[PDB]
């Protein structure tokens, strides 16, 4: 998407990608003329249905997020072509089992780094949880009663990143409905907010050397479960925003072909992307509050994956981002 | 609750929620008293209608703008407009959200003070703020720099600003634009023979103004063209069944912000206040007011506005300058998606006036 | 782990690890408030932007370089210097690395005190030294005996060394050049008519000061050959588009540096400052300070240094004595080359004042 030539504002496609779109047309079954429009302009009405246009990073953002968009909705489709395989007889209770990727994380974190880490800390919330209500029926169950034990709070932390209008995740919503976006914005902000907290501290403070050579603006320092875990705040906004409109979700519903159409069964504009992380995680989360549990930890013995081989410290490593030792702390 | 932007319009009040569409009303700003004596019985007729009702019942009644010259004629037909559009348009009473309101740049003191005054004790709001419609339109293009034109029937503005902070040396407000171009229409086409002279069948040349006028190129090679036997002549129809044909004056009327001499008036042209506001401003900024000159408001939506604007500013401009005006679709509702886009982000929840902050200092926290 | 060359610039501070090859970071030592309010609601904006953002948001701020004849202004805008060099620009942290930082001759007491003492309880620094400017450049040139020229935007200096003991009683400080240079070209280009009286505009000068400007091989010949049709005269291009072409004044203002009664001051040329320093040592030293006369510093740069500079000592100084006068490329990263091949040495290690050592005896250490 170049700049449009004065008149009428807004983005128009490069020169370069014309047979591009060609040949991309007859695969969403829509008319190459029509999707023109619908990537560079905001439709809307006056009661007449005018066509207003985009800026060239609005429409880089809403063709990424036609494609962030459509797989989503190919993957929800294998899913439930998969359980039209073996229809249920009848629901009433259940045991399942919930797998999903531990504490992962690398020397310079990402953004998807930052969704797994926030995904089990509030897993490791539940996990004392239930850890605890196990002890105080055991003690009654040998007669010994109620006694007084301390618990550890990570509320701290899940307020830090997902508090209403003060949160991490509320900072970078809000970073995206500025004329201007930027990164140096958005880690600036996250220290003008939360200025004093342990959760929380500048990458210089760090005793390593890697994390000392990034600047204040740069990144930021996170202490989970597992410890201190640094990330960059470039490209953080970038993979956060995401743009469907009315213009281009009522166009890809509109496909001529069948199986697109399958595939998806005004306000708000540009929606609300850092609040998705957090509603689809509710679900689950309160899921879990409903059931029973059976924590299994998974250890990997060393890095070769070959057998009668112990590395301690590989092990020991995972005791502590599997949140075992923690657990040990509270008995 | 979901806070209520509302635009002290100049043409056309512009009243919808905080995000994220369209406004839901839009209506004339006439109120009309009745001009001739019933005789129904009934009797079912009001005490002063509004506009819609106003521009259905035109002819019965005596039309007046409430607001003319960029300030209000008094509060009691103001009251009844806010009255009228936050009942019985938005449906919302006053005291469920906070309000953001508008204003004109330049605008005399003290009609910011009595307006928040009254519209605090009156409608009882929760809390207010009032931005002046120029700001909002940097928004609503998502620009941080540019000169800011707030167009409306009969006020002009253009003020300067620069990432992210104003000029106040270099602001000007024109009173050339729109409401004096009405009456300079009805003037110059009482010279092709049709009286339009009373209140009502003025508000049919403001629809004229809308749809038939153009603007040239060239004036003079415009007139040149005039004087061939080619028609630019354009055919309008009028609600007595009368057909209207005008062609020399089509293309007159516009050129007016160019040239404002058609008027009379000594006040110089947009294209030399956009030149003279950028030349009052400091060296280094004055590259990047070119090509972020942002036009704004309804009475922008002439077609050949903003490429005479172009061609014109690129002649007295120093060569080699890159120069580009912004004009987008939908300038008349730019104000609001401009408005929208503020009240929705944190902080500027409380940059809002509160209720009782309001009651302990008085008009004197508005500024 | 290595040692950190920072060099306290007139200008231009300049900062880079010590060895072996040139500077890392090197930017105007501008601090710059914001002299407008701000509109665009983000807010997004610093309370002080140092260079090299100050130095593309000109025009909004007010401009004020912290060090001013030779002296800091105040230590709270330096320490904001220091920080943004260490953190922002090198990536560093003072407790990682000894320091070695820059002074300049003839610097009032207790302002190396004050700075020093300042520095260890702010940055926390495990060991430092500070070094004058003009000696580094001794080594920077491979030389052990000569005059040197620390001559910086606004203060001069000519500090006479013999190998390789430094002689008090010759040491001269003229605050001739450079940035009353700056101010006179701004005070004859007034003459042409071109207005740049404003802080940032002051850095424009500075700009056409640096590339524009040349020396004369004499003054009366080239003012004769400006008499004449024939163009001197060389066309700038200035950022809000306007042409600016410079002739007479190109000339007239760096022949100040050999004659300041153009600024109407009373001080004598480098010229003649050259040779009473000289005429101010043992005469046995005096025939090798002759033919190691090396220039250094930014403001040397100007093209007919050191040719104009040779012609006229070669017509004071006594007949038959050989006279070259050493000038290399990159004088302004001089200093830095110095302190490079300084730090770097054995036993100086050991010079180097420990904060151990600096906690035990206070700030009378220094000297």
């Amino acid at each position: 998407f170049e700049e449009a030539g004065s008149t009428s504002g807004g983005c128009n496609l490069k020169n370069k990608s014309t047979q591009a779109l060609e040949y991309c047309a007859e695969l969403l079954g829509l008319d190459q003329d029509d999707l023109r429009v619908s990537l560079t302009t905001r439709v809307m009405l006056t009661t007449t249905v005018i066509k207003v246009p985009l800026k060239v990073e609005q429409a880089n953002n809403a063709r990424d997020a036609l494609a962030k968009t459509v797989y989503s909705h190919l993957f929800d489709h294998v899913v439930n072509r998969v359980n039209q395989c073996f229809p249920f007889e009848t629901s009433s209770y259940f045991i399942g089992v919930l797998d999903i990727a531990g504490f992962e994380y690398f020397e310079h974190n990402s953004f998807e780094q930052f969704c797994i880490n926030y995904c089990n800390e509030k897993l490791q919330q539940f996990f004392n949880e239930r850890i605890l209500k196990e002890e105080q029926e055991l003690y009654q169950k040998e007669g010994l009663g109620v006694n007084e034990v301390h618990y550890v709070d990570n509320q701290d932390c899940i307020d830090l990143i997902e508090a209403r209008l003060v949160g991490i995740l509320d900072i970078l919503d809000e970073e995206n409905r500025l004329p201007q976006p930027s990164d140096q914005h958005f880690t600036s902000a996250v220290h003008q907010k939360h200025k004093d907290h342990f959760r929380l501290s500048i990458p210089r403070k760090s005793k390593l050397a890697i994390h000392r050579n990034i600047r204040d603006d740069e990144g930021f320092i996170i202490r989970h479960f597992a410890g201190a875990v640094c990330y960059e705040t470039t490209q953080f906004v970038e993979k956060n925003n995401d743009a469907l409109h009315m213009s281009l979700e009522s166009l890809i519903c509109e496909s001529r072909d069948k199986f697109i159409r399958e595939l998806f069964e005004g306000k708000l504009s540009f929606i609300s992307v850092g609040n998705k992380f957090k509603t689809q995680l509710n679900l689950l989360l309160d899921k879990l509050r409903s059931t029973g549990a059976s924590f299994i930890r998974c250890i990997k013995p060393n890095l070769k994956m070959t057998s009668h081989h112990f590395e301690g410290a590989q092990i020991l490593s995972q005791l502590q981002c599997s949140g075992m030792v923690s657990v040990l702390d509270l008995m | 609750t979901t806070a209520l932007v509302c635009d002290n319009g100049s043409g056309l009040v512009k009243a919808g929620f905080a995000g994220d569409d369209a406004p839901r009303a839009v209506f004339p700003s006439i109120v009309g008293r009745p001009r001739h004596q019933g005789v129904m019985v009934g009797m079912g007729q009001k005490d002063s209608y509004v506009g819609d009702e106003a521009q259905s019942k035109r002819g019965i009644l005596t039309l007046k703008y409430p607001i003319e010259h960029g300030i209000i004629t008094n509060w009691d037909d103001m009251e009844k407009i806010w009255h009228h559009t936050f009942y019985n348009e938005l449906r919302v009473a006053p005291e469920e959200h906070p309000t953001l309101l508008t204003e004109a740049p330049l605008n005399p003191k003290a009609n910011r003070e009595k307006m928040t005054q009254i519209m605090f004790e009156t409608f009882n709001v929760p809390a207010m703020y009032v931005a002046i419609q120029a700001v909002l339109s940097l928004y609503a293009s998502g620009r941080t720099t540019g000169i800011v034109l707030d167009s409306g029937d009969g006020v002009t503005h253009n003020v300067p600003i620069y990432e992210g902070y104003a000029l106040p040396h270099a602001i000007m407000r024109l009173d050339l634009a729109g409401r004096d171009l009405t009456d300079y229409l009805m003037k110059i086409l009482t010279e092709r023979g049709y009286s339009f002279v009373t209140t009502a069948e003025r508000e049919i040349v403001r629809d004229i103004k809308e749809k038939l006028c153009y603007v040239a190129l060239d004036f003079e090679n415009e007139m040149a063209t005039a004087a061939s036997s080619s028609s630019l002549e354009k055919s309008y129809e009028l609600p007595d069944g009368q057909v209207i044909t005008i062609g020399n004056e089509r293309f007159r009327c516009p050129e007016t912000l160019f040239q404002p001499s058609f008027i009379g008036m000594e006040s110089a042209g947009i294209h030399e206040t956009t030149y003279n506001s950028i030349m009052k401003c400091d060296i280094d900024i004055r590259k990047d007011l070119y090509a972020n000159n942002v036009m704004s408001g309804g009475t922008t939506m002439y077609p050949g506005i903003a490429d005479r604007m172009q061609k014109e500013i690129t002649a007295l401009a120093p060569s080699t300058m890159k120069i580009k005006i912004i004009a987008p679709p939908e300038r008349k509702y730019s104000v609001w998606i401009g408005g929208s886009i503020l009240a929705s982000l944190s902080t500027f929840q409380q940059m809002w006036i509160t209720k009782q902050e309001y009651d302990e200092a008085g008009p004197s926290i508005v500024h």
